[PDB]
C-alpha cells in the first residue's frame, strides 16, 4: 500500500496500540456521560517549594459517550501510552466521583 | 487627508514589530454622575458582542422620533399583513435613555441604551448597548458627519436583534459583525483577571478546554480556588505592575504541568473555550458576563479595542 | 545524533523529502497528495515526529526538510523548538522550509502569527500558509513542494538550494 | 465628486463586504464560491470605468496575499491587482511583490504568464496616469519607481526562463511586455529608454521560432526609433545616459552580424575560433543568416522544391524583419 | 562511439564526487541556538557564496563533439514541441 | 532503443554535473547591514557569469546543429520525413500569428 511512503516510529505506534489494547480491553464499553475528580494534592514542580499547604482542585469529565473518547487519546497524540490508573478505573471499580489526597 | 491616515494606520498594522505588554487593571471609583441603579441592571447579565462602523448623521437630540419611528417599524413587522400607524400606542414600546459616566476619556462619544418594553411600569425583554472606550485610534481617521461607536452588546432574543440591527443599518449606513475571542486572548484575560487585587472572592476560577477528538467528543473543566490561583501567580509574578508573555506562559505552564502529572494527558493540545473568575467571565463566541462594579472600564476597553482592530 | 545534508551520495534520479509533525493523518494525507501525481523523477516521503531518528544506515540522504506548525496546539511548537536543535547549520542554507497549518480559522488560533514569522525570520527560511484540511489546497501546496524538492535535489541545470535561498529572500 | 464623506461610507461597506464574503480569509467557506467570482466581476467591471481603483480593494489585497494558494480566483485577484495606485517601489515591494514573487518560482507556468500579463497592465495604467501629470515629489522621484520595476520585472523574466528550461511560451509574453516598454517616450512623451537584459536578447535571437526573430526585429527597430526621437529633443531640453545608448549599438551590430554581414562574432558571442576548428565547423561564418538559420529552414525547404527569395519571405508575413532591413540599410 | 566517452565522463565524475565526499566527512558537526543563529548562518552564506563564485568562474564550455544523427533527432523532437507550442500561442 | 540509452545518459551526466559542481564548493567553503551589500554583490556577479556561460554554450550548440543540417540538406528535400508535416504545419501557424500580432497592433 504505497510503499513510497516510509512511516518512521512505527515501533511506537504499534507499542502504544498494544498498551491501549491491552488496557482498554477488546469489549464495547458501557455508556456513561460524566466523571468527576476532587484534588487535595501538593504542588511539585524553585515554583511554591515552600508551600506546606495543598492546592484544591475539582475536575469533571463531560461527554456524550465517555470511555470511548478517552480510548482514542492515546493514538490520537493527546496522551501518553499508558494512560493515570484513575480513567481507566471506571467499570472496573464500579466509581464514578473519586476523592485524592496527597 | 483623514483618508491618507486612514489608509496609512491600515497599511502600517504588518507583524513584524513585536507586540507591547500591559498594565494590571487598578481599581478606580466611578464618576458619581452615573445612576447606580442602571450599574446594577447592567451587572450579572449575559451579554452577545458585537462591531458597528461609524453611524452617519446620528443626532443625540431627537431621540423621541427615533424610538417611535422604531416602534412602528418593530409593529409593523410583528403583523406581516396589515398596515400601521406611526402615532400610535401599541402592546410595546421603544424606549431610547442616554447612559453617563462610561466613557474612558472626555473625546469619546456618549452611551445609549434601547429598550423594549412590554406594558401592562412594563417588563423589558430586549437591550441594546451601544459605547466606545478609549477609541482615540478611531476618533482622528474620520470626519465630523460620523459618530464612533465600535462596541455593541445585545440581551434578549436575536429575533429582535435582528430587526433591531436591519433597521440600525437602513437608516445610518452601518454594519454590523459578530466579535469573538481566542484562545490566545482568553489567555490573556486570565492573567489580567487573576492579577488584579479583590477584597473577597465571591467564586471560584474555572477554565473550559475542548479536546480535539472529531469523531468522538469530550470537555474537560479545571476550577481551583481563587486564593491558590493568586498564589500561583504570585509565584510566577516578577515584573512591578506589568504583564508579560513569559510571565502568562508560565502561569499556564504551572497548570500544564499539574494537569499532567495526574493525568498523563496534554492539556497543550486542546483549546481554550471558556474562562471564568471573581472579576468577569469570558466564552469565546463573544459572551461576556460582569461581576464587579469596580473593574467595568478596563473589560469595556479590552471588548473597544478589539471591535477596533476587527474593524480596521 | 544530528541530521548531515551530505553525508551520503545521491542516487540515480530520486528525490527524498521528510516531513515532521505532531498529527499524523495531516501527514499522511499530505504524502498522499504529493504522490498522487507524476513526474520525472522518483519521489520518496518521509514522515516523522520529532528529532532525532531513530538510528539507521538503509536511510538514504535527505534533500528537503518541511516543519509543520499547528497554530491551533502550543504542544506543535514546542516539539518543532526542540526539534530545531538537532539539526547542523549546513542543513539550513536552502534546504528547510516551515508550513503554517490553521490561519484561515482565526477563532481557533492559540498562537499569535508574530511568533511564526519572528521563528523563520531568525533561522533564514522561507514560511507557508495552508489550510491542510481542505483538498483543493493541499494539492497546489503538494505540488509547490514538490516543485521546491525537486530544485533543491539537483534536477534543474543552473539552479541550487543556495540560489533558491536568494530567490525567496524577504526584504523586511 | 471627490467627497469625503460617501468615500468613507462606500469604504467601510465595501471593506467589510470584502472580509465577510471572502473564501480563505477569516473564515473556512466555500459556500460562497460563484457569488464572491460575480461580485469580483462587477467590482471589476465598476473600476475599469472611472480610470481608478478603490482604496478597500488595496486593503484587501494588503490583507489576504499572504494567505492566498493561486489558484481560487486567480482571473479576478489579478485583474484587481492591476488597478493600484502609483506609489515609490520601495514601500510597495515587502507589501505585494515579495509574496508575488514567492508564489511565482514555485508554480506552473500559466500563473508566470498571468501574472506578467498583470504586470503589464499595471505598468501601462501607471504610464497613462503619469503621462497626464506633466500637463498641470517631482518626475526624477517618479522615474525611478517605473525602472526599479522594469528592472525587477526582467529579473523575474531571467529567472523564469532560467527555471522553465526555455519555453516559448513564456518568452512570448516576456516580449509582449517588452513590447509595451520600448514605446514609452514616443506614447507617452516621458523621458526614459531600459533595454532587456543581454539573457532575454540571445534567447529570442537563437530560437527556432520565426515570430520570435519578428517580434525581436519589430522591438530592435521601434527602440531604435525612439532612441533617435529622444537624441534629437535633448538638444532643445538642454540627460539620457550614454552608456545605454552604446550598449543598444552592440546589440544592433550582433543583430547585423548575423543578419546580412557574416560577422556574428561580436561583443556578446565571443568564441574563438579553435574550438570551431576541433569540432569541425569550417564555414561558421554565414552559419546563421537568413538561409541557413535553422528557424527559417522550412521556409527554405520551401523555397527548394520550386536566389532572390528575400520577397518571398515578405510576402509570408515577415513584416517586422522587412521593416528592421528597411531601417537598417538606409 | 561516444556512449563510451560519455560513461567513461560520468565514471570519472562520479569518482571525482566519491572522493569529495570522503574529504568533506571529516568536519565536524555544528548545531545553532536561538541567539546565535542569524549571524552564524550570514557567515556561511557569505563563505558559501564566495566558493560558489569561483566555482561557476572555473567553469568553461565543454566541446565533447557529438555525432550529426543525435542532433538531427533533437531538432526533430524541438520542432515537434515547437508545434503544439505555437497552436497554444496562437 | 539506442535513443533511450542515450537520453539516460544525457540526463544522468547532466545532473552529476550539478551535483559535483555543489560538492566541490561545500569543500572548498568548509576550508548587520554591512553584510547584505556583500552578499547581494557576490550573487550579482553569480547571475553575470552565469548568463554569459549559457549564452555561450546556447551559441555553439545552435551554431553546431546549423552546420549539421546544413550539410544534408537534399536528403532533407528528397524523401524526407514526416518533419515535412511537421514544416508545412510551423509555415501554416506562422503567418495567422503574425496576422493576429498586427491586428492587436492596431
Amino acid at each position: 500500500m504505497d510503499s513510497r511512503i516510509i512511516h518512521e516510529n512505527i515501533v511506537e505506534k504499534e507499542r502504544v496500540q498494544r498498551i491501549t489494547q491491552e488496557t482498554f480491553g477488546d469489549y464495547p464499553q458501557p455508556q456513561l456521560e460524566f466523571a468527576q475528580y476532587k484534588l487535595e494534592t501538593k504542588f511539585k514542580s524553585s515554583i511554591l517549594a515552600e508551600r506546606e499547604e495543598p492546592l484544591r482542585c475539582l475536575i469533571k469529565f463531560s461527554s456524550p459517550h465517555l470511555l470511548e473518547a478517552l480510548k482514542s487519546l492515546a493514538p490520537a497524540g493527546i496522551a501518553d501510552a499508558p494512560l493515570s490508573p484513575l480513567l481507566t478505573c471506571i467499570p472496573n471499580k464500579r466509581m464514578n466521583y473519586f476523592k485524592i489526597r496527597d | 487627508p483623514l483618508q491618507k491616515r486612514l489608509e496609512s494606520v491600515r497599511k502600517q498594522s504588518s507583524f513584524i514589530l513585536t507586540p507591547p505588554r500591559r498594565k494590571i487593571p487598578q481599581c478606580s471609583q466611578l464618576q458619581e454622575d452615573v445612576d447606580p441603579q442602571k450599574v446594577a441592571f447592567l451587572l450579572h447579565k449575559q451579554w452577545t458582542l458585537y462591531s458597528l462602523t461609524p453611524l452617519y448623521k446620528f443626532s443625540y437630540s431627537n431621540l423621541k422620533e427615533y424610538s417611535r419611528l422604531l416602534n412602528a417599524f418593530i409593529v409593523a413587522e410583528k403583523q406581516k399583513g396589515l398596515a400601521v400607524e406611526v402615532g400610535e400606542d401599541f402592546n410595546i414600546k421603544v424606549i431610547f435613555s442616554t447612559l453617563l459616566g462610561m466613557k474612558g476619556t472626555q473625546r469619546d462619544p456618549e452611551a445609549f441604551l434601547v429598550q423594549i418594553v412590554s406594558k401592562s411600569e412594563g417588563k423589558v425583554l430586549w437591550t441594546g448597548w451601544f459605547c466606545c472606550v478609549f477609541g482615540d485610534s478611531l476618533l482622528e481617521t474620520v470626519s465630523e458627519d460620523f459618530t464612533c461607536l465600535p462596541l455593541f452588546l445585545a440581551n434578549g432574543a436575536e429575533s429582535n436583534t435582528a430587526i433591531i440591527g436591519t433597521w440600525f443599518q437602513k437608516t445610518f449606513d452601518c454594519y454590523f459583525s459578530p466579535l469573538a475571542i481566542n484562545a490566545f486572548n482568553l489567555s490573556w484575560m486570565a492573567a489580567m483577571w487573576t492579577a488584579c487585587k479583590m477584597d473577597h472572592y465571591v467564586a471560584t476560577t474555572e477554565f473550559l478546554w475542548s479536546v480535539p477528538c472529531s469523531p468522538q467528543s469530550l470537555d474537560i473543566s479545571f476550577a481551583i480556588h481563587p486564593e491558590d490561583a493568586k498564589a500561583l501567580w504570585d509565584s510566577v509574578h516578577k515584573t512591578p505592575g506589568e504583564v508579560t508573555q513569559e510571565e502568562v506562559d508560565l502561569f499556564m505552564d504551572c497548570l500544564y504541568s499539574h494537569f499532567h502529572r495526574h493525568f498523563k494527558i496534554h492539556l497543550s493540545a486542546t483549546r481554550l473555550v471558556r474562562v471564568s473568575t471573581s472579576v468577569a467571565s469570558a466564552h469565546t463566541d463573544g459572551k461576556i458576563k460582569i461581576l464587579c462594579h469596580k473593574y467595568l472600564i478596563g473589560v469595556l476597553a479590552y471588548l473597544t479595542e478589539l471591535a477596533i482592530f476587527q474593524i480596521e | 545524533s544530528v541530521l548531515r545534508p551530505l553525508d551520503k551520495l545521491p542516487g540515480l534520479n530520486t528525490a527524498t523529502i521528510l516531513l515532521v509533525g505532531t498529527e499524523d493523518a495531516l501527514l499522511q494525507q499530505l504524502a498522499d497528495s504529493m504522490l498522487k501525481e507524476d513526474c520525472a523523477s522518483e519521489l520518496k516521503v518521509h514522515l516523522a515526529k520529532s528529532l532525532p531518528l531513530p538510528s539507521s544506515v538503509n536511510r538514504p540522504r535527505i534533500d528537503l526538510i518541511v516543519f509543520v506548525v499547528n497554530l491551533h496546539s502550543k504542544y506543535s511548537l514546542q516539539n518543532t523548538e526542540e526539534s530545531l536543535r538537532h539539526v547542523d547549520a549546513s542543513f539550513f542554507l536552502g534546504k528547510v522550509c516551515f508550513l503554517a497549518t490553521g490561519a484561515g480559522r482565526e477563532s481557533h488560533c492559540s498562537i499569535h502569527r508574530h511568533t511564526v514569522v519572528k521563528l523563520a525570520h531568525t533561522y533564514q527560511s522561507p514560511l507557508l500558509y495552508c489550510d491542510l484540511e481542505v483538498e483543493g489546497f493541499r494539492a497546489t501546496m503538494a505540488q509547490r513542494l514538490v516543485r521546491v524538492l525537486q530544485i533543491c535535489a539537483g534536477h534543474v541545470p543552473g539552479v541550487s538550494a543556495l540560489n533558491l535561498l536568494s530567490l525567496l529572500r524577504s526584504s523586511e | 465628486v471627490r467627497d469625503e464623506p460617501v468615500l468613507l461610507r462606500f469604504y467601510y461597506w465595501l471593506s467589510q463586504t470584502l472580509q465577510e464574503e471572502c473564501i480563505w480569509y477569516k473564515v473556512n467557506n466555500y459556500e460562497h464560491g460563484k457569488e464572491f467570482t460575480n461580485f469580483l466581476d462587477t467590482i471589476i467591471r465598476a473600476e475599469c470605468f472611472l480610470q481608478e481603483g478603490f482604496y478597500s480593494c488595496e486593503a484587501f489585497l494588503y490583507k489576504s496575499l499572504p494567505l492566498w494558494d493561486g489558484l481560487c480566483c486567480r482571473s479576478q485577484f489579478l485583474q484587481l491587482v492591476s488597478w493600484i495606485p502609483f506609489s515609490s517601489f520601495s514601500e510597495v515591494k515587502p507589501l505585494l511583490f515579495d509574496h508575488l514573487a514567492q508564489l511565482f518560482f514555485t508554480s506552473t507556468i500559466y500563473f508566470k504568464c498571468s501574472v506578467l500579463q498583470s504586470l503589464k497592465e499595471l505598468l501601462q495604467n501607471w504610464l497613462l496616469w503619469l503621462s497626464m501629470d506633466i500637463h498641470m515629489t517631482t518626475l526624477g522621484g517618479s522615474m525611478n519607481s517605473v525602472s526599479k520595476l522594469i528592472h525587477y520585472v526582467g529579473w523575474l523574466s531571467t529567472t523564469a526562463m532560467r527555471l522553465e528550461s526555455n519555453n516559448t511560451f513564456l518568452l512570448h509574453f516576456i516580449l509582449d511586455f517588452y513590447e509595451k516598454v520600448c514605446d514609452i517616450y514616443i506614447n507617452y512623451n516621458l523621458p526614459l529608454v531600459v533595454l532587456f537584459p543581454p539573457g532575454i536578447f540571445y534567447s529570442a535571437l537563437l530560437s527556432l521560432d520565426t515570430s520570435i526573430l519578428n517580434q525581436l526585429c519589430f522591438i530592435m527597430h521601434r527602440y531604435r526609433k525612439n532612441l533617435t526621437a529622444a537624441k534629437k529633443n535633448e538638444l532643445v531640453q538642454k540627460n539620457f545616459s550614454s552608456k545605454t545608448y552604446q550598449e543598444f549599438n552592440h546589440y544592433l551590430t550582433s543583430m547585423v552580424g548575423c543578419l546580412w554581414t557574416s560577422k556574428p562574432f561580436g561583443k556578446g558571442i565571443y568564441i574563438d575560433p579553435e574550438i570551431l576548428e576541433k569540432t569541425g565547423v569550417a564555414e561558421y561564418k554565414n552559419s546563421l543568416n537568413v538561409v541557413h538559420h535553422p528557424s527559417f529552414l522550412s521556409y527554405a525547404v520551401s523555397f527548394l522544391l520550386q536566389s532572390w527569395y528575400l520577397d518571398y519571405l515578405f510576402s509570408q508575413g515577415l513584416q517586422g524583419l522587412k521593416l528592421f532591413i528597411r531601417s537598417s540599410v538606409h | 562511439n561516444t556512449e563510451e566517452e560519455l560513461i567513461r565522463e560520468c565514471e570519472e565524475m562520479w569518482k571525482d564526487m566519491e572522493e569529495c565526499q570522503n574529504k568533506l566527512s571529516l568536519i565536524g558537526t555544528e548545531t545553532l541556538t536561538d541567539s546565535n543563529a542569524q549571524l552564524s548562518l550570514l557567515i556561511m552564506q557569505v563563505k558559501c557564496l564566495t566558493a560558489e563564485l569561483s566555482q561557476w568562474q572555473k567553469k568553461t564550455p565543454e566541446t565533447i563533439p557529438l555525432t550529426e544523427d543525435v542532433l538531427i533527432t533533437l531538432g526533430k523532437e524541438e520542432f515537434q514541441k515547437l508545434r503544439q507550442d505555437l497552436e497554444m500561442v496562437l | 532503443c539506442s535513443e533511450d540509452r542515450m537520453t539516460l545518459l544525457l540526463r544522468l551526466r547532466a545532473q552529476t554535473k550539478q551535483q559535483l559542481l555543489e560538492y566541490k564548493s561545500m569543500v572548498d567553503a568548509s576550508e548587520e547591514k554591512q553584510i547584505e551589500a556583500k552578499i547581494e554583490d557576490l550573487e550579482n556577479e553569480i547571475e553575470e557569469v552565469k548568463v554569459a556561460f549559457e549564452i555561450k554554450k546556447l551559441a555553439l550548440d545552435r551554431m553546431r546543429l546549423s552546420t549539421a543540417l546544413k550539410k544534408n540538406l537534399e536528403k532533407i528535400s528528397r524523401q524526407s520525413s514526416v518533419l515535412m508535416d511537421n514544416m508545412k504545419h510551423l509555415l501554416e501557424l506562422n503567418k495567422l500569428i503574425m496576422k493576429s500580432q498586427q491586428e492587436s497592433w492596431d
